[PDB]
């Protein structure tokens, strides 16, 4: 049995159930004065010194209970606008407040995409609470400081900045109606961090009093100096500055923490809560200055990173990597001096995944409902393979499973770098813990990954050593990493940590059903009346040409968004750069450069996004079978028969997003043979080498036509493939396929899951369908199943989900998460969801509570085929 | 005043905090708000004397340095480093 969560941990939870996502202005009112007071100063240290001052003036909160501190604001489940990256999701409707009239309609993006209502979601204002982007709850006092620190933002944000360069490409218009259609779903500059992972080195290192001598010693050495290089020589000495100028702010930052667990203890009566205080005073006061030196102190200053880097930029997926391997240092000196027994470590790993659970990421709707359905990725690995190419599973790891075990939350969702030398008993400990449902861990292939790393990241320099310590950035999307010596308890560790840059931004989600229904219908695209892309008007005479169109089409795609992307994200990493994780980052400090001039070891990291996979897939299938082979339709029949929806209700009227439940309207019959023929072509996942074949050519194509595309850092292109929530919102502005799936439903989940209900030859054939390629050609790939509870019953069942996952991974999958759920169960809690605040499923590389998710990914998550053995 | 304006309240959400006192959940507005006889005034730019001047929305002036910039009466000012209690 699983022992029960410790009492701090149940007493915060409960405490945790009844919170509201809230936006507030502390944060964002101090970086946007310390900004302009400092107008004029080099841009690193205006930077640094404006970022150090948002972490350091705002007001600390310390809650009765805790152990380990601090959260992104004053609030729990907290964040902050960012004005100066983007503001128009939230300023006309400021602005319409302060004026008193309507709020103006929100953008397509946003307006197609579902923030969940219950849980702590602020969908809607009431009493003195506004609601932001359908999601955060902000004091209506406040809505006159989010306008106010907003204005000066007026034409220059990256968002507006960039726009105006944008504007003088040659693709502006074509990029600005794709971007209007939900072709793709969201602009890099939402999120311009994120996907990637932390490096805790250098605090854990040196403490902020060792990093900022470092700083004054580089300082002395280079600063006037330029070397041999008249392009970043003399920027070296300002990154130094600039670096000890955010240093400064940390450690003012904990400091502030210290002082509030210092007066809470002076008040405190009941002696017990007073110990904690106590301690939390000692811990913050010293990982302000000092290397930390005991498991609680290493432990909270990687969150004292962590929330720091998540407070300089709005952003998701900020990954905390292998936090196993990283403290086992100050794990086992503590248990070996009898300073910590396990059982307190867990305590610790069991508070902790509160404190990452509470971590939220304001943005618009489109990013947080429509794609992260408020979950933020902050993903944590464990296992594969150390510096010197052994297991590098530690004692601590276990633990961090079990405190995931035993006090279940959406965060940090736990990710197993599957590798063949991983001890048993660490896999069937992961096993055990995935096989409750709670979708964690999930499950990845180290071995893949590490291709991948090789592969993409080979012009760069990657060996096998930095190769072993990637992990996932974000959900899935493979990230550099690099080990650096810890010293420690007379010893040197080479721990991990990331090397990169975000590996998540680029060219976002391009609902690729959606391009292939604008080719059908000439550019147009019937769902809006808007001609999207220059008609081609080609008679779609054969397969070949219409394969070819929809690479023209996604070709013109990739190239406009590609090109206004990149200068998002330019405008951003000169106006805007990093200061926390520049100063964390390898290989930044010893360069003299920060993640904008590309100080980051592994640079390679900008990709392509692509949505629908499988839905693509099996509409090719579909229309290649149907018109082009057997001609048993006319290409004219099949697309008036998606526009027509197949004759029934469309989910715009009925609102259900899955095949589950069609209305059938009397026009069905209409169109009843060649929806039949449709639903009944080769589908992906079955092994069938009809759907294979096409599947695996998509796989070819992709990957060379993604790499002749060139990132802002100079690099080409590669492809992620995930979902997130995606499929819900691209889903809702496709009109039905030709796969049989039906208008405004969600496309497919993931990337190589099987499309819902089409799987009937078993989960085997969907893992041989999935590997016809080789997953390392790409970042990722995406593989969901769900399993009913009686399918894993008993010591064996955990034995059995092991021998699943091992089998997938060997033939070379990448990925594999898992429900164990009964559907029946999920739509029950859709029902009546106030009778479930507890529950929790897997969407697509997140956990989230039902009652935080939307009804389009409810109904997708429902309809998932549910395996019984 | 109320709890709100304490220094005892632990801030959770847009709508409820803690007391420090009774580690009990109190309402920002209505009915169990007002502050209990054990008070202390929080720290706040509303409370500072560098501030002045504010408009009916609580945005006035702060005068921590010797250039003038705006502030927010609401603004938590205990981390602020040139906050004086008026
Ligand atoms: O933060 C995450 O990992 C989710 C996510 C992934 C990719 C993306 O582009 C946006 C959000
Ligand atoms: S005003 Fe009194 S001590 Fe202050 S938060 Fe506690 S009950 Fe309100
Ligand atoms: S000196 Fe500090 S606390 Fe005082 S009004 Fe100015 S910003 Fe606020």
């Amino acid at each position: 049995d699983i022992p029960e969560a410790k009492e701090s941990t149940q007493k915060l939870m409960d405490i945790y159930y009844t919170l509201k996502v809230t936006a507030d202005m502390e944060a964002a009112y101090w970086y946007n004065r310390t900004w302009w007071e400092n107008d004029g100063e080099v841009i690193e240290v205006r930077r640094a010194k404006a970022v150090a001052a948002s972490l350091s003036h705002m007001t600390p909160t310390i809650l009765p209970y805790e152990k380990l501190v601090m959260n992104k604001t004053k609030n729990v489940r907290g964040a902050f606008p960012f004005p100066w990256v983007c503001a128009s999701f939230f300023n006309a409707q400021a602005e319409a407040l302060m004026n008193e009239v309507d709020a103006p309609a929100e953008n397509e993006a946003d307006s197609v995409s579902v923030v969940g209502a219950g849980g702590g979601n602020v969908t809607e204002s009431y009493g003195n609470v506004i609601s932001i982007a359908k999601k955060f709850g902000m004091r209506k006092e406040e809505i006159p400081v989010l306008v106010k620190t907003s204005k000066p933002w007026e034409g220059i944000s990256v968002e507006e900045l960039s726009n105006k360069y944008s504007k003088m490409t040659p693709g502006y218009d074509q990029f600005k109606n794709i971007m209007e259609s939900v072709i793709c779903m969201f602009d890099s500059f939402a999120i311009p961090q994120g996907r990637e992972v932390i490096n805790y080195y250098m605090p854990l290192q040196y403490g902020f009093d060792g990093i900022i001598k470092l700083c004054d010693e580089k300082i002395a050495e280079v600063m006037g100096e330029a070397g041999d290089d008249g392009d970043f020589g003399m920027s070296r000495g300002y990154y130094y500055a600039a670096m000890k100028e955010i240093t400064k702010g940390l450690s003012a930052w904990c400091e502030n923490y210290s002082k509030r667990a210092k007066y809470l203890a002076s008040i405190e009566t009941d002696s017990e809560i007073k110990a904690n205080y106590e301690k939390i005073e000692e811990v913050m006061g010293n990982i302000a200055h000092k290397k930390p030196a005991n498991f609680w102190e290493a432990i909270q200053m990687t969150l004292c990173c962590h929330f720091g880097v998540v407070n300089e930029d709005p952003q998701s997926g900020l990954s905390i990597g292998r936090l196993g391997q990283v403290l086992q240092p100050f794990y086992e000196k503590d248990v070996e001096d009898g300073i910590m027994t396990d059982e307190e470590v867990i305590e610790l790993l069991e508070l902790y995944r509160i404190k990452i659970t509470c971590i939220e990421c304001f943005a618009s709707a489109g990013v947080s409902g429509g794609v992260l359905s408020g979950n933020t990725f902050n993903n944590l690995s464990l296992g594969g393979q150390n510096y010197d190419g052994l297991s590098a599973v530690t004692p601590l790891e276990y633990l961090i499973v079990e405190a995931g075990m035993r006090n279940q939350t959406p965060q940090p969702t736990l990710s197993v770098l599957y590798d063949e030398k991983t001890p048993e008993d660490f896999l069937m400990k992961a096993a055990s813990c995935t096989k409750l449902g709670l979708g964690y861990p999930a499950w990845m292939n180290n071995q893949t990954g590490m291709n991948f790393m090789m592969r993409n990241y080979g012009p760069e320099g990657m060996d096998l050593h930095d190769a072993r310590a990637w992990c996932l950035g974000g959900c899935l999307e493979s990230a550099p990493g690099c080990f650096l010596p810890l010293e420690y308890n007379g010893k040197v560790t080479m721990i991990p940590g990331g090397a990169s840059p975000t590996c998540g931004t680029g060219v976002h989600f391009i609902g690729m059903p959606k391009v292939l229904e604008l080719v059908l219908t000439n550019g147009l695209d019937k769902r809006t009346g808007k001609q999207v892309y220059p008609p081609h008007n080609k008679k779609l005479d054969s397969y070949e040409t219409m394969v070819n169109q929809w690479k023209e089409y996604m070709e013109l795609t990739t190239d406009v968004v590609n090109r206004c992307n990149n200068i998002q994200m330019d405008i951003w990493r000169k106006y805007n750069m990093p200061a926390v994780n520049s100063l964390l980052k390898p290989d930044c400090f010893k360069k003299g450069k920060h993640i904008g001039t590309m100080g980051a070891r592994y640079n390679s990291c900008i990709n392509f996004e692509s949505c629908g996979t499988i839905t693509f897939v099996n509409s090719l299938s579909s229309i290649k079978k149907n018109v082009f082979d057997d001609s048993k339709f006319t290409i004219e029949e099949m697309t008036d028969a998606m526009l027509n929806n197949f004759g029934f209700k469309t989910a715009y009227e009925t609102e259900v997003f899955s095949p589950d439940f069609r209305e059938s309207t009397d026009k069905s019959t209409k169109y009843e043979k060649i929806f039949a023929a449709c639903v009944n072509a080769p589908k992906y996942g079955n092994a069938d080498k009809y759907a294979d074949e096409i599947f695996k050519a998509y796989h070819y194509y992709i990957y060379d036509m993604t790499h002749k595309f060139r990132s802002y850092y100079g690099k080409p292109l590669y492809l992620c493939q995930i979902s997130v929530s995606t499929h819900g919102p691209q889903g809702f502005v496709t009109l039905a396929t030709a796969d049989g799936r039906l208008a405004g439903t969600t496309y497919s989940d993931g990337s190589v899951s099987a499309a819902a209900g089409t799987d009937k030859n078993g989960i085997y054939a969907i893992f041989e369908s999935a590997t016809v390629y080789d997953h390392s050609m790409h970042q990722n790939a995406q593989m969901n199943l769900k399993l009913h509870p009686t399918a894993v019953k008993g010591i064996n069942g955990t034995r059995k989900l092991l021998d699943l996952v091992r089998a997938y991974m060997r033939k070379g999958g990448f990925h594999v998460q898992f429900n164990v759920v009964d559907s029946k169960t999920l739509r029950d809690a859709q029902l009546t969801p106030e009778k479930y605040r507890e529950l929790m499923v897997r969407v697509a590389g997140f956990t989230q509570y039902w009652c935080e998710i939307g009804k389009p990914i409810q109904d997708e998550v429902i309809y998932r085929t549910e395996y019984d053995k | 005043m109320r709890h709100y304006d304490c220094k005892n309240y632990i801030n959770l959400d847009c709508e409820k905090g803690l007391c420090a006192l009774t580690k009990g959940m109190v309402p920002i507005d209505g009915e169990g708000s007002e502050a209990c006889p054990n008070f202390k005034p929080a720290e706040k730019c509303g409370n500072c004397k560098n501030f002045c001047n504010p408009d009916k929305y609580g945005l006035g002036t702060c005068t921590g340095l010797e250039k003038e910039n705006w502030a927010y009466a609401t603004c938590g000012a205990s981390a602020c480093p040139s906050y004086k209690a008026e």
